[PDB]
């Protein structure tokens, strides 16, 4: 015991993915994050809602990581999900991502990580 | 880390 | 260093108040919180935006707490903040405190608790 | 803890 029937840990989790976003948003923001501060996403690829080129897609089973430092553009956070530009091998490709598919989330500059989906 | 998509500064 | 321009741990602490909104919102639903949960909420007194009984504020300098347990009627949870029907002293009175204000929430039945308002 | 309104059970 004791049982929670509050789940406060899961509430903690869900109010915490909301830092990724708000993190978003200013990287969204009209000359891009404040360096050397960069970004770590990681996304279970299967979620619902995600959306990408399928054959990208197939490469990545379950998780997949993006970097956003040097090569992203058109960063759009909208308040469930956020769809960002990046490039696979020089070819650019568009992705859509929730909020609830995050698993990870580290910014190396300052060293603050964050870990999601996990009940533990 | 591991970042799947291309990341080289310019 | 590394000074954080990002301030996460600051964007993680008001992520966190959104746990007690959440609380509130279902310690508000008909029948109320799901016993033996109960909580413990301290409150900045001075902070911009609760409003009380002159008398009683005045009694709470800066610091203010108040269990949602066995005697507490009309909890109304807004978006920003939530106010409530207590009694001191046997005689009922209404309070609206914003979740800005908050520095300190607990619930000793699961011992979950939050600490708010320190940067330390 | 310290609360400052009345919680005594009924």
């Amino acid at each position: 015991p004791p049982e929670d029937l509050m789940q406060y840990e899961a509430m903690a989790q869900d109010a915490l993915r909301g830092v990724v976003k708000a993190a978003l948003k200013k990287a969204a923001a009209p000359g891009g994050l404040p360096e050397p501060h960069h970004l770590y996403i990681t996304f279970k690829t299967k979620a619902a809602g995600v959306s990408g080129p399928q054959d990208l897609l197939s490469k990545y089973p379950d998780e997949m990581t993006i970097v956003l430092q040097h090569q992203y553009w058109d960063l759009a956070p909208g308040e469930t999900f956020f769809s960002v530009t990046l490039k696979f091998g020089g070819q650019p490709k568009r992705l859509s991502v929730p909020y609830a598919a995050l698993t990870r989330f580290y910014d190396p500059s300052v060293q603050f990580a964050l870990q999601f989906s996990a009940p533990e | 880390h591991g970042a799947a998509n291309d990341n080289f500064a310019e």
